[PDB]
DNA sequence: ATCACAATCCCGGTGCCGAGGCCGCTCAATTGGTCGTAGACAGCTCTAGCACCGCTTAAACGCACGTACGGATTCCGTACGTGCGTTTAAGCGGTGCTAGAGCTGTCTACGACCAATTGAGCGGCCTCGGCACCGGG
DNA sequence: CCCGGTGCCGAGGCCGCTCAATTGGTCGTAGACAGCTCTAGCACCGCTTAAACGCACGTACGGAATCCGTACGTGCGTTTAAGCGGTGCTAGAGCTGTCTACGACCAATTGAGCGGCCTCGGCACCGGGATTGTGAT
């Protein structure tokens, strides 16, 4: 059975295995819980993000996730907000008028 | 000179995106080197990128690794 | 029948903060950044990813730079924006 | 042959949306959010690693970079998920 | 009584304090503050004197750089005296939350 | 109360050397809560590093090696 | 005979050789000059901020270089001070006032 | 419990150029940690930069395209400059 | 303007820790020689970037007009600044004690590798269903 | 801004090929570990000057108010060049092959850089005239 399947994770923990050797030491081991641990985190965080977007395309009635819909999702939550500082394109702004205006 | 290509329309619509009500005349020439310093930082260093592969065509991977490497990194391009 | 300041230009805050659209035209953005690489190294060429991305990021960059300088503005009770604003914004950042 | 994550993202959307596709762009967006968080997370197991004078990277060094670069809650329930994922991989 | 204008005599401290480089906190509040937020993260730590010395040096930095910020918010609006609201707007405009 | 400590004549003198002429009556309590803010974020990150040594004394490298990760490395700790 | 004397520099080829080999990827190699570049860039760097900061002393009439003279040297040029970006230990400040409070 | 560090060059260079001006062991301290940031930040940026060209060997030329992308510009065509002159004085022995 | 007066700069002696020199020696730079593999040099083809033409037509542009807004002026009220008599909690200094960092000598569990299999993962393709611009109320 | 019409290109499922993920036997090796030593973190007292804290007090300062002059916004008519499309053409980005030229591994060895010990000289702490901005006249 497949090491993802093992672990219970859909990425694949073998080519996350390979990558991690291959980035990330210089000459050493990498542990086989290593991968199962790093492919878990990638999981729960593009679950994360895949959830959110989904909810703000569903409150725009739309069946596609959109580069709109990922930027109102990631802006939306403070975690996520805080964690990505990345540009996207086509993401567009967040809607905010100030007052004093 | 190509650096008027950004037009005062241009200069306002980027403006009032980003929550401005009223825009002083200065405001024009401000922004206009404001870009050219911008642009002449990211260029240099996809170009140096570019340089490093032994190539006479700038990707987009390299405007990527670029912008990443000021802190500006951004996603969907590459 | 006209308008007053301050209509036309929340209406058009509106227009612009709710699209995902670029805002400069492209033919002159592409000779602007070719002739700004026209000096590192001369014959050179581009992609279309290459230029296309290139402006994303400058329109990402001045509007953010414009959020700011909004900011500062606002905070000398005030409602136009000056270069002084936005030389306040770009020191504070440390973008100079 | 380019190496992608398209899979594992279109799965985990039909997992937590049993009803909402992707789009292409989004698809580039997501590759390279993911790399970027690789990137980083491996990143910080290197320097933690150079750190302690470990030679091997084992989980605890994927579990202290998670501690370092999630912030708050989420780093919690990473670090959660990851060790459900070990301790269901070990037996 | 020679009774100084007011305003004369800060900026002689303001000329002593950049002409001098030691510490500006008394050493026990300071390390004392350090083991009571630390106390929370993790029980029964102990510290390296170095780690406190470093700690206080990096505190001290930031807060002398934030402090110039705040100083060029208030001079922007036509002031002389720093306020709550410039250190607010010199932390947002830098991106620090 | 541990946060009373740093004193008002202390925020004065680091207000001083920002070069702050006068000092309103609100900025000591901004300054403590940002200094509270700052130094709670560099202590979780040495706490951790210390923590991933299986140690119990946070030597000044753990402080040094969390305050590079906010981007404010600090010269004369460690090398 | 030793690597850098060939080189001609003050600072080691052969230590700085071994710690590069030490942060390249898996299966990673260095250049023997590669460790060259890095030794001839180190040392140029240091005589820089060297001769800045024994300017800033001999200003003030003294022979020991402190944190105090690196500071002054550092934010004393915009090169310098926009590659090092960081918090000299006992360094302090550089003495500037406002013209907005100057009576 | 042997500890190396960069303070012998240090010296040397500093000798070089203020034959009689000295330094203190705190500055010692600043300058061994400037030296070891300054070589961290230039082999890291030399080795994601074999990464990408998919390399494994990391030559002059990668450094001296990593000095060019982290040094401003005056202090890159000193520095190149100095590289250089050293690469080729070592191939010629 | 001219000047008493607190405070700052400017030299001077002193003795006290720290910078800089000097040996001992252990570790690690260096010399030499296999073999092997990553990388430079030569070809090929076809992808995709540069260039020219003509329409058209949506955005820029230059002038006219008036109003809201930023800047100077005036007036007080009070909240910061100065100086002082007094107290409280830092700063050394010495003694006492020991938890925990740090090195070592074993050894025993994990991880790299190779032969072989095979099963998941990319490039094609063949469509139909979310969608974007209409056009109107 | 809020419902339809419509022709579409974009997303997705089926298909065959390929290349790397999975067993499985070595096997060299790195970190868990128990033990021991010894530094340095912690604790307790005692004096001793000094920074903090509270209070009296009068001046500069932030903030509201009034008032004109002007310079940004809005509207209109007329260019004007950006955006499409169509066709030509070729310059080099990307894949293949071949051959070699540097960098890794191993053994012996020798000098360079740490650790400790020691000494004088530079920096610090301060006393005494010199002079310098301040504030009331």
């Amino acid at each position: 059975v497949s090491r993802s399947q093992r672990a219970g994770l859909q990425f694949p923990v073998g080519r996350i295995h390979r990558h991690l050797k291959s980035r990330t030491t210089s000459h050493g081991r990498v542990g086989a819980t290593a991968a199962v641990y790093s492919a878990a985190i990638l999981e729960y965080l593009t679950a994360e993000v895949l959830e959110l977007a989904g909810n703000a395309s569903k409150d725009l009635k739309v069946k596609r996730i959109t580069p709109r819909h990922l930027q109102l999702a990631i802006r939306g939550d403070e975690e996520l907000d805080s964690l990505i500082k990345a540009t996207i394109a086509g993401g567009g702004v967040i809607p905010h008028i100030h007052k004093s205006l | 000179d190509n650096i008027q290509g950004i037009t005062k329309p241009a200069i306002r619509r980027l403006a009032r995106r980003g929550g401005v009500k009223r825009i002083s005349g200065l405001i024009y020439e401000e922004t206009r080197g404001v870009l050219k310093v911008f642009l002449e930082n990211v260029i240099r260093d996809a170009v140096t990128y570019t340089e490093h592969a032994k190539r006479k065509t700038v990707t987009a991977m390299d405007v990527v690794y670029a912008l990443k490497r000021q802190g500006r990194t951004l996603y969907g391009f590459g | 029948h006209r308008y007053r300041p301050g209509t036309v230009a929340l209406r058009e805050i509106r227009r612009y903060q709710k699209s995902t659209e670029l805002l400069i035209r492209k033919l002159p953005f592409q000779r602007l950044v070719r002739e700004i690489a026209q000096d590192f190294k001369t014959d050179l060429r581009f992609q279309s990813s290459a230029v296309m991305a290139l402006q994303e990021a400058s329109e990402a960059y001045l509007v953010g730079l414009f959020e700011d300088t909004n900011l500062c503005a606002i905070h000398a009770k005030r409602v136009t924006i000056m270069p002084k604003d936005i030389q306040l914004a770009r020191r504070i950042r440390g973008e100079r | 042959r380019k190496e992608s994550y398209s899979i594992y993202v279109y799965k985990v959307l039909k997992q937590v949306h049993p009803d909402t596709g992707i789009s292409s762009k989004a698809m580039g967006i997501m590759n390279s959010f993911v790399n970027d968080i690789f990137e980083r997370i491996a990143g910080e197991a290197s320097r933690l690693a150079h750190y302690n004078k470990r030679s091997t990277i084992t989980s605890r060094e994927i579990q202290t970079a998670v501690r370092l670069l999630l912030p708050g809650e989420l780093a919690k329930h990473a670090v959660s998920e990851g060790t459900k994922a070990v301790t269901k991989y070990t037996s």
